[PDB]
């Protein structure tokens, strides 16, 4: 969160992949122009990734699952 | 520098027994305090061995550690660095807790260094001989392990090994105190 | 000698005085020492010390920023400050002090320019003090290449 | 001067030297910002030469640490002097005395932690009383070289350059004495000839 | 370039001679008048590259279009100024 | 003027500074009287028996 | 040109934006540490308290490097790994770093320590609002014995926590104290004269119960709670602060003319220059002691304190003897050559 | 005179009895001047009602023990102190509670009066143990303000006093808890500028922005004697 | 652990142990599994203590051993055996400017190894 | 609320710098509130007039020495931080001094402008040694509250730079000392009732009565905004 990322430490695990994660949902609304899930509350994109894997949103798994989604959709429409 | 955790648990039954550090009468450091988040090795219960208390591979929290000071298990086998089978690395559970978060080391932790440092920074930052009698501080039986004494004319214990330990036993028969007793000794009893 | 002359001065023997706060105006709740101690203003000003860059020149063959505030020079991030960056995980923050921050010319001004674009990605490479240990290692006469994928 | 002293304070402040001592005494002629001119007495007068003896006072000078010295007369316009009386003030010394710094009055106790660890919480008193407000003077230097390309012109006629900066510059391109001058001010205009212009 | 190991062996005479763009005759450095390299020497440009970027010595080939392009006159090669730090 | 921190004196040993204060305090004390004489003009005699 | 705009802009980036502090040596990994910014005119760094033991930061002109993390990986590792607030324990020992002395612990121990009557001994309160608003009021001492009516929150086999009512024994300042500790912890925690050896165990127990964001603010709350409470005292130093023991001169009489008849005995014939060295170490030892521990009973003590009636004997709170029991700075060793006796001084070669 | 006055910006009510009071823009040494001056009107100053005298039936002292009661009557007492009353026309009132039965004995076993407005019905006094067991009393409550215990009461009042009347210390005043902080308001060219935030706590009888509204109005009517 | 690092070998096995080699003893042990299932020549071997500055010269990178100490003789003795690093090691890779294999590098790293097995 | 106001009593008046005010009566703890309260304003806030520039003809910066003279210019201006001055009607004053030949120069060598007054003429500023020497130079006095120090007016406005002008300290503010006193006012009844004392001490300019006036006038000024307001 704000102050501390315990919390969001506990919902991924270790604190190595929860950086991996929250940088790679950080890079999306960086780059992409992602929409946050949150309230953006004039928060960075660094504490908004951490929201979102707090409250259980983003995660490796869920992201992989929604890249596939887009890569399929984007394959459909080059076919 | 290479020692990386690299594996979770690398199911090895290996671990290094570590007693109390009970040395000159008052307990130096406890052993509650020296296998506290360390993994333990063998199913160890309680006196009676016919039901299972501790499991195997279980991270010793405070509150397993207060259950073993009510039993006072004075000897554990405990999974150790030294003893894990990993090669290019150690396993989490061999370790044990990271001490800087309060649970279980992360695999990739970079444990070497943390050790080197931990190690060398208390020497770089740090940079009474009336021992005569021993007296014993709470009644019990004297316990004399490794010792070689030969009786004089006063009537007196006059010992002649090099290593001595004298014990202070109590009632149901646990060591408690340690007294090194030196070579040219008079004992009382 | 000092409590005769305090009470030559009418002041108290302790030399300890009730003193007031000058915020809320209650007094302080036991007495305090009060007195005059020569005080000096030594050389070291922190005028003279704060000292702060982002980017500026580079050195000559190690391609590293210069040190010192009056050559406008990086702090020197020593391998005491390396290891504490191991200890912990922080494996980008360490690349970045040795590539982006230091040597990788091509991605010290490759990342300025991300950074004015707001992307706040690396792209590293490959330090120049690296390739400088290679050709003064090859003037020895050793033979070291680096072996591809 | 220091209230709390030894007494090795006089000693050190006439042996430095920075204090000027009367070498004659006698009673002084004249006083000034500057200069101390001393009438000497007739039992150390000698007959020869005039008996009058000049202390010319350094001003506001530089240190090698780029700090103060200044000399400033203790005694007044018509004072009666000894041999080794103190004549006039160097940059650390009170009348004769050496004095380093400035004394305070100071209180042991706590404030909300502005004195955590030996951390000063001082009064904004000091800072009005101008006591620790300290002088130093910087030397900087232009030096206008011979090049293979020809020599370095000092001309205030610089290319690229604003007339508020050249305000401040006189004829000859150098700043005027009294002005003040901040960060990226010319002080003396200097201009290198340039081989090749390719662009 | 992005590689997976690092080897070190002994050196061939002849690997040595291949790293070389040219056997250094002569002590000289430069020229004490034109501060340019001299002939075969320690600075030489026909052996290390081009003291200013895509510029041959004598100067009869400037800016980015010649590229590569050796001079005939003085035998300098018109490519980076960043090539002396590596040939 | 100044407000220091009693915690930097019995670690450091240094007591001399306590007794500068107090003597420093006794000094302003004397001088503090002589200051309110020489403003009350009040006698050469008086000051000169002080 | 530094325009006015630019300063807003400036205060919108170093927003959740993390920068590294580091001190000389980096000894273990929390020489450095990550923190979130705050924007300060000055030319000065300024460094929260509680870390300065992981840094050996004291600010009698220490200085430190500043690192900014650029990438959002770096800034990430920054805000997780390395942030101040996560690196609570130290990667040694599982005992913690972080945690407050000084004037903060010494304001603690002042309002934690209850004296004798002093004003309102033996009052019945509400709770500690009453507490507060009867010390403020200025009709008790912090320090007054008073029976309080306080309400724990103690945990139990699940996540719910039980509440309990009952009257405690402590002082006015005890119970103020009280309002900062958390829901779950004992009343027994702040109950004692708290020291910094107390609050180090208070904050780990704390992180242990409740967890990290609780102890965050519980420890920002003691820091407030100790600094405005240190300044509203005001304990110094001054002469007579540093008492002499009155028997002093006869262990020193005593013990020199008896060194006096060990030398007279040498030009004898019972004595080498080993013996009699060791004879003469042996006695000022023992004396140095002696004097110690005299001058130790009466400063630590040795308070005739006259309990509505008769008299009592209680700690004293002399300055310097709180300043060594609270473990605020200076130890009973400092304390020995201060007030008491130097001691045997030994040579370069180790010799005495 | 650039004279610079402060307005009232945020009131966090976060409960009737706690409100966070946030004010800006404040001139340098104003956090403390006007934090400190409202903080001690606020406790000594605020003014209020409170149980002052009790007697109860069948007790001669505070320091006996009824039988069917389970606390002491200290205790008791204790708990008449934390009892909330408002007086709307009368400045003392003398409140009765007659109850019997086993049950933890609630203010609203008090005998109503018209204009006596008891705040916290369900406040406890007494828990009574066995069924048999009755206890009555006669409850004092005066107005006055601040904090008048009965060592300082006994001390200036010292007219009529007979046995048997207990006297319990009267916490006049509404407010609770109240502590003032200042922290720096980064303002539009002045980094010297403050921000006060008033954590005020009372109990629910007077209101905390109307009671700042009146410590305020008090300090401005001692300064009608100078003048402007 | 890390003094003790390696181990002297007694006999032959399927590699080339012979008398007295000193190798890694995670390297035999990884050898003594294949043959255990394998069979071939069984080898004796016994675990040697290093103390710290000889245990960091014998680890099998040359780039820790260069910049740890007596850089001279470290680069003559692994030009002569013509010695590869395969940059496994922390140090080896900061000097190469890097991730580290550790901490947030571990998991790219654990990629990479995995991209050795194809592709 | 049995409101209770206290009234101005005794002005004891030692000196035209020293006052002492006894103020009754006072209900408990208001000799506190409005004592401290009081004290910081009179100290922080207090209005008055300084000299802000001065410009010494053939001086052109105050490191220079000037010559017939014992003080350095830097020690000139000190003195002229510690010249007493009431301006009447007009913000912004500059009065000219012009002396000449041996004396210690006093402030009545200042051109007595209408609507100034000097309240310490007798005030030292210079010396002149030699008789052949003559001082000229025009000293800006301007009103303004607090402390305004040359290095906090050298970051600001500084729309012109006319070499030759130099900027000195100028303490507004006339008070030097405030301190108060909460003695006992044995009421009629009330013994909790209390008088309070404030010893001030001022340079010049304010008159205690009138400062203690003021200080007054910005404290209500103060809590209009939190009456009203809400
Ligand atoms: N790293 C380093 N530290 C130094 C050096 N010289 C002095 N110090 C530090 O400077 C500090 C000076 O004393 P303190 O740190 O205040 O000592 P302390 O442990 O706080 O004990 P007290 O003085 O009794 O409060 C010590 O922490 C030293 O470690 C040096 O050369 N290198
Ligand atoms: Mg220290
Ligand atoms: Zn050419």
């Amino acid at each position: 969160a704000r102050v501390t990322v315990q919390d969001a430490v506990e919902k991924i695990g270790n604190r190595f992949d929860l950086v991996l994660v929250a940088a790679r949902r950080a890079r999306q609304m960086q780059v992409g122009g992602k929409d946050p899930l949150v309230p953006e509350e004039n928060d960075k994109t660094t504490v908004i990734a951490l929201r979102e894997i707090e409250e259980g949103l983003i995660n490796n798994q869920i992201l992989d699952v929604r890249e596939r989604q887009e890569q399929q959709e984007q394959e459909a429409a080059e076919l | 520098q290479d020692l990386v955790v690299t594996e979770d648990d690398c199911g090895t039954h290996e671990g290094i027994m570590m007693t109390p550090v009970i040395e000159g009468g008052d307990v130096k450091e406890p052993l509650r305090d020296r296998v506290l988040g360390r993994v333990t090795a063998e199913d160890v219960l309680k006196p009676g061995t016919a039901d299972i208390l501790v499991p195997r591979n279980t991270l010793l929290h405070e509150q397993w550690c207060d259950l073993l000071e009510e039993n006072s298990v004075d000897a554990v086998k405990v999974r150790s660095v030294v003893s894990c089978d990993t090669d290019f690395g150690v396993c989490a559970h061999c370790y044990g807790r990271d001490l800087a978060r309060g649970h279980i080391i992360n695999k990739g932790e970079a444990i070497g260094v943390i050790a080197a440092q931990s190690i060398g920074e208390p020497g770089t930052q740090l940079t009474a001989a009336a021992e005569s009698s021993i007296q014993v501080k709470n009644k019990g039986s004297i316990k004399l392990s490794n010792v070689k004494s030969v009786v004089n004319s006063s009537g007196k214990l006059v010992i002649t090994s090099r290593n001595t330990e004298l014990k202070l036993i109590d009632e149901f028969g646990r060591t408690k105190e340690s007294y090194k007793v030196p070579y040219g000794a008079v004992l009382a009893k | 000698e000092i409590k005769e002359l305090l009470k030559l001065g009418d002041l108290p023997t302790s030399g300890q005085i009730r003193l007031y706060d000058g915020r809320t105006g209650e007094q302080f709740e036991r007495p305090v020492t009060v007195g005059y101690m020569y005080m000096l203003k030594l050389n070291h000003l922190v005028d003279d010390k704060m000292h702060a860059r982002s980017t500026g020149s580079y050195s000559l063959v190690t391609q590293q920023p210069l040190g010192g505030k009056a050559q406008f020079g990086g702090q020197r991030f020593g391998e005491m400050e390396v290891w504490a960056l191991e200890a912990y995980g922080a494996a980008y923050t360490l690349q970045e002090m040795l590539t982006v921050k230091s040597d990788d010319v091509n991605g010290r001004t490759k990342m300025y320019k991300n950074i004015v674009d707001g992307n706040h990605q690396m792209e590293p490479g490959m330090p120049e003090s690296f390739n400088v240990l290679l050709k003064e290692i090859r003037s020895l006469g050793i033979n070291i290449e680096l072996e591809d994928e | 001067k220091p209230l709390v002293g030894t007494g090795m304070e006089r000693a050190v402040a006439v042996d430095s030297g920075v204090t000027a001592v009367a070498k004659r005494g006698g009673v002084v002629q004249y006083v000034d910002a500057s200069r101390i001119v001393i009438k000497v007495n007739e039992d150390e007068m000698y007959p020869g030469e005039a008996g009058i003896d000049i202390y010319n006072l350094t001003k506001y000078t530089r240190s090698n640490q780029n700090t103060c010295i200044n000399q400033m007369p203790c005694v007044s316009l018509g004072e009666p002097v000894e041999r080794g009386d103190v004549l006039a003030d160097g940059p650390s010394t009170d009348l004769g005395e050496l004095a380093l710094g400035q004394n305070m009055r100071v209180a042991f106790m706590p404030w909300n932690g502005y004195n955590f660890e030996d951390s000063i919480l001082v009064s904004e008193r000091v800072v009005q009383e101008d006591r620790f407000t300290t002088i130093h003077i910087q030397e900087l230097a232009c030096v206008s070289r011979d090049t293979k390309l020809g020599p370095e012109e000092i001309t205030a006629d610089i290319p690229n350059v604003g007339e508020a900066a050249l305000s401040k510059l006189d004829e000859s391109g150098i700043v005027y004495i009294g002005a003040e001058v901040t960060g990226g001010d010319i002080l003396v205009g200097k201009v290198t000839p340039k081989g090749e212009t390719q662009l | 370039e992005e590689f997976d190991a690092i080897k070190i062996a002994l050196a061939s005479p002849d690997m040595i001679r291949s790293w070389s763009f040219g056997e250094v005759k002569k002590p000289e450095t430069i020229n004490y008048r034109t501060f340019k390299p001299e002939r075969d020497g320690l600075f030489c440009a026909r052996i290390f590259g081009p003291v200013k970027d895509y510029e041959c010595l004598c100067g009869k080939y400037k800016r980015l279009k010649h590229r590569g392009v050796i001079c005939e006159k003085c035998g300098v090669e018109v490519t980076q100024t960043k090539v002396r730090r590596e040939r | 003027d100044i407000v220091l921190n009693p915690l930097g004196v019995p670690s450091r040993m240094n007591i001399g500074q306590i007794l500068e204060t107090h003597l420093g305090m006794a000094a302003k004390g004397i001088g503090d009287k002589i200051n309110a004489m020489l403003k009350q003009q009040q006698e050469v005699a008086k000051l000169r028996e002080f | 040109r530094e325009e006015a705009v630019v300063w807003d802009i400036l205060d919108e980036v170093i927003r959740e934006h993390p920068v590294l502090l580091n001190r000389a040596p980096t000894l273990h990994r929390l020489g450095i540490q990550a923190f979130e910014p705050v924007l300060i005119e000055g030319k000065a760094i300024q460094l929260h308290p509680l870390v300065c033991a992981a840094y050996n930061a004291d600010f009698d002109g220490d200085q430190m490097a500043v690192h900014v993390p650029l990438t959002l990986e770096a800034q990430l590792e920054a805000r997780a790994l390395m942030m101040s607030t996560n690196n609570i324990l130290s990667p040694a020992n599982g005992e913690p770093i972080i945690v407050p002395s000084q004037d903060v612990v010494l304001g603690l121990y002042y309002m934690t320590r209850d004296c004798v009557n002093a004003k309102g001994e033996g009052m019945v309160l509400t709770g500690p609002k009453e507490a507060e608003r009867l010390y403020r009021s200025g009709l008790a001492s912090l320090h007054a014995r008073v029976k309080v009516r306080i309400t724990e929150y103690e945990k139990d086999a699940n996540g719910e926590l039980v509440a309990k009512t009952s009257l405690k024994d402590t002082t006015v300042g005890r119970a103020i104290l009280w309002m900062i500790v958390p829901k779950g912890l004992p009343y027994s925690i702040v109950n004692q004269a708290l020291g910094k050896k107390a609050i180090s165990k208070m904050l780990n127990t704390c992180y242990r119960i409740l967890g990290l964001k609780p102890t965050v603010i519980f420890a920002d709350q003691i820091m407030y709670t100790g600094f405005a409470y240190a300044a509203r005292s005001g304990a110094s130093v001054g002469i007579d602060d540093m008492v002499i023991p009155e028997k002093k001169h006869e262990i020193i009489s005593e013990a020199e003319a008896e060194v006096a008849e060990i030398q007279e005995q040498f030009q004898s014939g019972l004595v080498t220059a080993g013996e009699r060295y060791n004879k003469v170490i042996d006695i000022w030892a023992a004396a140095n002691d002696r004097v110690s521990k005299a001058m130790m009973d009466n400063l630590q003590t040795e308070t005739v304190i006259n309990r509505d009636g008769q008299e009592e004997k209680q700690v004293s709170f002399n300055s310097i003897y709180m300043m060594a029991d609270s473990g605020a700075r200076g130890s009973a060793a400092q304390i020995r050559q201060l007030a008491g006796m130097r001691g045997l001084m030994a040579k370069p070669d180790g010799s005495i | 005179t650039e004279f610079l006055k402060p307005r009232l910006v945020d009131i966090e009510q976060v409960s009737s009895t706690h409100a966070k009071v946030t004010l800006e823009p404040l001139e340098r040494g104003f956090g403390h001047t006007l934090g400190n001056a409202l903080r001690r009107i606020l406790l000594s100053s605020m003014p209020g009602c409170a149980v002052t005298e009790v007697e109860i039936d069948g007790v001669l002292h505070e320091y006996s023990t009824k039988e069917g009661v389970q606390e002491d009557i200290l205790e008791i007492l204790l708990n008449l102190k934390g009892l909330a009353v408002r007086v709307q026309g009368k400045d003392e009132v003398i409140l009765t509670l007659n109850k019997s039965g086993i049950g933890p004995v609630t203010a609203a076993d008090i005998t109503h009066d018209g204009d006596v407005e008891i705040v916290k019905p369900q406040h406890v006094i007494c828990h009574l143990t066995d069924e048999n067991a009755s206890i009555s009393m006669r409850i004092k409550v005066q107005r006055g303000r601040g904090y008048v215990p009965a060592s300082t009461r006994i001390h200036s009042e010292e007219d009529e006093r007979p046995i048997g009347r207990l006297l319990v210390d009267a916490c006049y005043s509404p407010v609770e808890r109240i502590a003032y902080n200042v922290e720096a308001a980064r303002v539009e060219q002045r980094t010297d500028l403050d921000k006060l935030v008033i954590e005020m706590e009372t109990n629910g009888t007077i209101d905390p922005e109307e009671a700042i509204r009146r410590a305020a109005t008090i300090l401005a009517e001692q300064l009608e004697a100078f003048v402007d | 652990r890390q003094m003790l690092r390696k181990a002297t070998i007694v006999n032959a096995g399927s590699s080339d142990f012979l008398e007295g080699e000193q190798v890694e003893y995670s390297r035999v042990k990884i050898a003594n599994r294949e043959l255990e299932a394998n069979g071939k020549v069984g080898a004796t071997y016994s675990r040697d203590l290093l103390g710290i500055t000889k245990a960091s010269l014998a680890t099998e990178s040359f780039i820790s051993a260069a910049s740890f100490q007596e850089t001279t003789r470290v680069l003559t003795e692994a030009a002569v055996a013509g010695k590869r690093d395969e940059l496994r090691g922390l140090k080896e890779n900061v000097i190469v400017g890097r991730l580290i294999p550790a901490g947030t590098g571990y998991a790219y790293h654990q990629d990479r190894m995995r991209r050795r097995a194809a592709g």
